[PDB]
RNA sequence: CACCUCGAUGUCGGAUCAUCGCGUCCUGUGGCUGAAGGAGGUCGCAAGGGUUGGAUUGUUCGUCCAUUAAAGUGGUACGUGAU
RNA sequence: CCGCUGGGGGCGAGUACGAAAGGACCAGACCCCUAUAAACCUCUGGUACACUUGUUGUCAUUUACACGGCAUAGCAAGAAAGCUAAGUUUUAAAAGGCUAGAUUGCCUACAUUCAAUAACACCGAAUGACCCCGACUUACAAAAAGUUUAGGACUAAAUUUAUGA
């Protein structure tokens, strides 16, 4: 799937030495690198954009509201999601955070992917993505994203890739309509129907609805509202649904659709939730529950 | 639902692509009566294997057993 | 059009579910009264989940048992090689009765052939393992099943010395009534 | 879920045992449910002054539809049933009669709280 | 441009040509592409063959102080299909320059050049840089001064 | 050159308590006690297995601590699916007031936090009216048995078209 | 008119599915208003997406049942039988 | 390059207006509905043909005890996963998707087995392996989780036939 790439003639006629001398002295003069972030708390840019998160879909369940409404919740499970390599103006051309997720045994990855791990000093993730970030959202390498970066009551845009369903004719793909059950129609009872419109258009358009492969798509839910962070447990409780199959991982951002760069007054912590006394904080261990947040939101039974 | 012109030696040759088969990268051989088959296949005497000569299992003691034979 | 492979359920083996299940039970009938058969892969793997539901049916030794193994089971010669031969062979067995080894194709479809076996017989082609492994009371495993509420679970003979001291008595015999 | 030409008991005694459910009010497109108000028709009267053939107004109080509520309870009624309407809101008939008249309903039909022999 | 001065130095054209700078100083677009046409098919050249394809390495530069004359800035278009259902895509002049100043000339000079399977190579070795300068700072570069404006 | 462990190599720390082998915390049945808990390792420390044979054992676990929080909460008789029951509901339709519900119940529709029950009542004015009701929902007050009738079926969607007469329990106006 | 196909080539219907134009029915809108804001008449821009029921006629013609913000008019071999 | 952002009724307002009946422009935001589009099975239902219960005829049944065959799964009732909608969420300026890709980084990469249609599984495993299968337990899962290397993904020794899998 690409274009014959390239002619590629050596001979320069002997200007390759003005080239050579030009690329020496193009990459030493450029500048050194920016250094490491170093990120403490740091104010709220109302222009400013944060990093996302790899969270994995563990299923839905059933909770009730203080008002007494039962709410379709789906849990996710933040899988010590890390900051794993860095793009910035200076160097990149753009500035990005680069995240990853899950665990994978040396023996089960690439030696090409394997190597980038063991250079950058993290652990070998099963997913790297990156997420555009500002100037002063630049986290640095090896810090984690868990769900203490979100809050209760917050919108999320959660991105997804949709379940497998195989081959599917345009009755459920495109949601068509057929031909009559039992009126004379013979063999056409999921048709398609008519596909082009004779000899003016003579062809069949670009765009034409008809029966393919559909599933594994990358849908994207916008603007669906947070529930409950369990910090400790690393659990967020989104409200509604999540596209993609249990146990595959989705991504999550603040809601760009509801943008007015206010942020809606949550109380989101700008550049992730820098922990104060990471010490006395346990392994995998004998550890326990811990205590959550939650929103109420106004009047669900304001009248009949 | 028919041909309105006939098929050229070049576009036949294009066309039958998919007929052809794909060769395998590995085989498992017996160095003794240089049997093949794949590495997942007992290819021996009580599989089809009019060569065998048994020194393809080179080990198999297992004299001790008891139990009630049904009759 | 059910999903029965990707969605753990019994194959349909091209066949309507009555002709299936007696197909089994023809099959789990050779297969105890000769100890290998060789069929197609589909067969075979069907063959070694029922073979595994049969034999243990035969380990409880109940009369319940032996009535649902009348039904199951044909032969009648081979139910009480079932109850007796097999149910003391694999007395001790957590699963894995069966073993599959991949023997080629066959030349009338060329469809793939597996030899389908019972284990731990004279006979067999590859070493069995022992069912219970007897553990040192000096290593991590038993302290990890003595904190944690685990049985023993030793290797044993058909009659242990347990059993010696009652079977001993001239007075527990009632004479045979 | 009460589609349109259907059919319904009108439960109180305003003179019709059935009507024909012709259209839906509101943008409510597919069916119609417990507490809207939809237009019907009376096919056949008990035989007192609402006669056959009148075009009226009627709500749904009872539907053999399940009926969701919010907390995750629903109300399964054994009848699909309806009472009769005036163009002011207002049941033409004095009392919904407890044949089939129980339902669960406190949004501006306080009228229809006292016609009723029991709510909820 | 810290890796714009590295890329434009990559060289996939044929080498034994002359380099050529042309300013693009108070030039309307229509003439310079006449004369940019000229010297990129190869016919300044009296060893020119129609087969052969030789030419020069045409840099250009100020490509925006290249002005459209009686207000073809707001009513000359760029149309163009997708193969799409209603694919008519036509862009004005203004935002022609607004999305990249420099396809005024790049397009002037794609409708004069011959209509075959050579034109590829042709238009490779025109380079057209917004601004006063070029990473060929250091090559052979010989300046092609247009003839004087003033017939009129 | 230098060698150092590093803050990543800064996890290995003492356990909290420190002689445990089951993790503790396990909302999981009586026996067979589970060895890790399915949401804290990530994989950086656990006898490895598969997602979605990790995240379908958290739902069980995370449903399993809401529903001992609301046994905890209030008590529940133990019923079967052939009786006469009393629920003491709440209408968050209305301002949260209790309103008494009798009726015989027709199923023990399901398990978990979302366990549900159908209490029939024929109302002998108005004909039977079924109800569905969530066992673990927070408007729940309590419930209690007074009426058995015994059946050998677990639910009993033949009595909704059987005597309507000999199921009068509720005819509150 | 008979220029094209009689080595014969689906139109005078709807069922499904379409694409385009605007001479806009609505939604988005500006001017004149004999303009009390409402409710109207034109006139100017705008084609993003919306235009539902069925009872009667073989009718694409038409009503009239009653709902909507509206129940648009056309190019589509008066779109669409190798569906 | 594609898709592309639909509306109606309330609240604003018994209102500025207007003798007076008669009632708005602003949608600017909130509450309801309804489409369209995209998902999901948490609820509610449907289906579920090697599941559970009851039963008729008949053939077998040295017991017309239990079990088995056939009669649409013989019939009838009730089910869990999976699928699904009539169910449940989300549909702003630009959002969102698809294909190509300057760059940058990395490289111990010949690609065999775990079931013949991996769509389970590449965001999985192959013995320092719970990947699959079996066994045991769970009515507070009418069954998808937990233990377990019994069987298959073969394999090695001079400190364990071997992970606290
Ligand atoms: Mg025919
Ligand atoms: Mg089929
Ligand atoms: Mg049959
Ligand atoms: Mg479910
Ligand atoms: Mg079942
Ligand atoms: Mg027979
Ligand atoms: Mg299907
Ligand atoms: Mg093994
Ligand atoms: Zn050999």
């Amino acid at each position: 799937g690409y274009q014959p790439p390239k002619p590629r003639f050596p001979l320069p006629d002997s200007i390759a030495s003005i080239v050579e001398e030009k690329t020496r002295e193009h990459r030493r003069s450029a500048p050194a690198p920016p250094p490491a972030p170093k990120l403490e708390p740091r104010p709220m840019t109302p222009t400013s954009l944060r990093t996302g998160c790899i969270a994995t879909k563990a299923g839905m369940t059933q909770e009730w509201d203080e008002h007494g409404v039962r709410v379709p919740l789906t849990v996710l499970w933040v899988d010590e999601c890390q900051v794993v390599g860095l793009k910035t103006r200076p160097v990149h051309g753009y500035n990005a955070l680069m995240l990853g997720s899950g665990y994978k045994r040396q023996k089960c990855m690439s030696p090409s992917e394997a190597g980038f791990f063991l250079k950058a000093g993290v652990p070998f993730k099963k997913l790297v993505a990156e997420w555009q970030v500002s100037e002063d959202a630049l986290v640095p390498v090896g810090t984690a994203i868990g769900a203490a970066h979100y809050v209760a009551g917050q919108r999320v845009d959660v991105t997804g890739w949709t379940k497998w369903k195989g081959f599917q004719g345009v009755m459920r793909r495109w949601g068509f309509k057929g031909l009559p059950a039992s009126h004379g129609v013979s063999l056409s009872h999921r048709a398609p129907g008519s596909i082009g419109n004779r000899q003016d258009p003579g062809k069949i358009w670009k765009g034409k609805k008809l029966p393919g492969c559909m599933g594994d798509e990358r849908r994207t839910v916008h603007n669906c509202l947070v529930y409950k962070v369990d910090a400790a447990r690393n659990l967020v409780y989104l409200r509604g649904q999540v596209p993609g199959p249990v146990g595959r991982s989705v991504f999550l951002r603040d809601s760009r659709l509801a943008s007015p760069a206010l942020r809606a007054s949550w109380g989101l912590p700008f550049p992730t939730h820098v922990p104060s006394a990471e010490e006395l904080k346990a392994a995998p261990a004998p550890g326990d529950v811990s205590v959550v947040p939650a929103p109420d939101g106004p009047g669900v039974t304001a009248w009949r | 639902a028919t041909p309105k012109k006939k098929l050229s030696l070049h576009r036949r040759g294009n066309r039958r692509v998919w007929y052809w088969l794909k060769r395998k990268t590995e085989v498992a051989k017996c160095s003794y009566c240089g049997a093949l088959s794949g590495r997942n296949q007992m290819f021996s005497g009580a599989a089809g294997n009019s060569a065998c000569t048994g020194q393809c299992v080179e080990q198999a003691p297992t004299p001790p057993a008891s139990s009630y034979p049904a009759e | 059009a059910r999903v029965r492979v990707r969605l753990g359920d019994w194959n349909r083996l091209n066949r309507k579910w009555q002709h299936r299940v007696s197909m089994m039970k023809t099959m789990v009938t050779q297969l105890l009264e000769k100890e290998r058969i060789r069929t197609t892969l589909a067969k075979a793997k069907t063959l070694q989940r029922y073979a595994d539901k049969v034999i243990t049916l035969g380990k409880q030794g109940t009369r319940e048992a032996w009535s649902e193994a009348r039904g199951i089971v044909r032969t009648d010669r081979e139910l009480h090689k079932l109850f007796t031969q097999v149910a003391l062979r694999y007395r001790e067995r957590p699963g894995g009765f069966t073993r599959l080894v991949r023997a080629g194709w066959r030349e009338r479809d060329a469809a793939p052939v597996a030899f389908v076996e019972l284990v731990d017989r004279p006979g067999e082609l590859r070493p069995a393992n022992p069912a219970l492994q007897r553990p040192n009371p000096l290593s991590v495993q038993a302290w990890i099943r003595q904190q944690l509420g685990q049985p023993a679970r030793e290797p044993s003979p058909l009659l242990p010395p347990s059993v010696q001291q009652y079977l001993r008595e001239e007075n527990r015999i009632q004479q045979g009534r | 879920m009460i589609p349109k030409y259907s059919f319904l008991k009108i439960v109180d005694n305003s003179g019709a045992k059935l009507a024909q459910v012709i259209g839906f009010y509101g943008h409510q497109g597919g069916y119609a449910s417990v507490g809207d108000v939809v237009k019907v028709v009376v096919k056949e009267a008990r035989g007192e002054k609402t006669t056959a053939g009148v075009m009226r107004k009627a709500v749904v109080v009872e539907q053999k539809y399940p009926f969701h509520r919010q907390n995750g309870s629903h109300v399964q009624y054994l009848r699909n049933a309806a009472v009769l309407l005036s163009e002011k809101g207002q049941p033409i008939g004095n009392k919904v009669r407890s044949m089939l008249g129980v339902e669960f309903n406190k949004p501006r039909w306080a009228k229809l709280k006292s016609l009723s022999k029991r709510l909820f | 441009e810290a890796i714009k001065h590295l890329k434009d130095l990559q060289h996939i054209k044929l080498e034994g040509l002359r380099f050529r700078i042309i300013d693009a100083k108070g030039q309307v677009v229509g003439r310079l592409a006449e004369q940019i046409s000229v010297i990129l098919q190869g016919k300044d050249k009296p060893t020119y063959n129609p087969t052969k394809e030789q030419g020069d390495v045409v840099i250009v530069v100020n490509a925006s102080h290249v002005e459209l004359t009686h207000d073809k800035w707001n009513t000359k278009l760029y149309r163009w299909h997708t193969g799409y259902p209603g694919g008519l895509r036509s862009r004005p002049a203004g935002d022609q320059w607004e999305k990249d100043p420099r396809m005024l000339l790049r397009n002037a000079v794609s409708g004069m050049l011959p209509k075959n399977k050579s034109r590829e190579a042709r238009m490779e070795k025109l380079k057209i840089f917004p601004e006063a300068d070029h990473p060929f700072q250091g090559f052979p570069l010989v300046p092609y001064v247009p003839p004087p404006r003033r017939l009129q | 050159r230098l060698s150092l462990p590093q803050r990543v190599l800064r996890d290995l720390r003492p356990p909290v308590q420190p002689y445990t082998l089951a993790p503790k915390l396990a909302q999981r049945p009586t026996t067979t006690p589970a060895q890790y808990t399915p949401w804290t390792p990530t994989r950086a420390l656990q006898r490895r297995a598969h997602v979605s044979r990790r995240m379908g054992f958290l739902m069980h676990v995370l449903e399993r601590e809401q529903m001992e929080r609301v046994r905890a909460a209030r008590p529940l008789p133990e019923f079967r699916a052939g009786d006469v029951l009393e629920v003491r509901m709440m209408v968050p339709e209305a301002e949260r007031k209790v309103v008494v519900y009798r009726g015989v119940c027709i199923a023990v529709y399901k398990k978990g936090i979302r366990s549900s029950f159908k209490i029939y009542n024929v109302f002998p004015d108005s004909g039977g009216v079924v109800q569905h009701i969530p066992l673990y929902m927070p408007d729940l007050v309590g419930v209690k048995v007074v009426g058995r009738i015994p059946a050998s079926q677990e639910r009993l969607y033949y009595l909704l078209e059987r005597e309507t007469g000999t199921s009068d329990y509720t005819f509150q106006t």
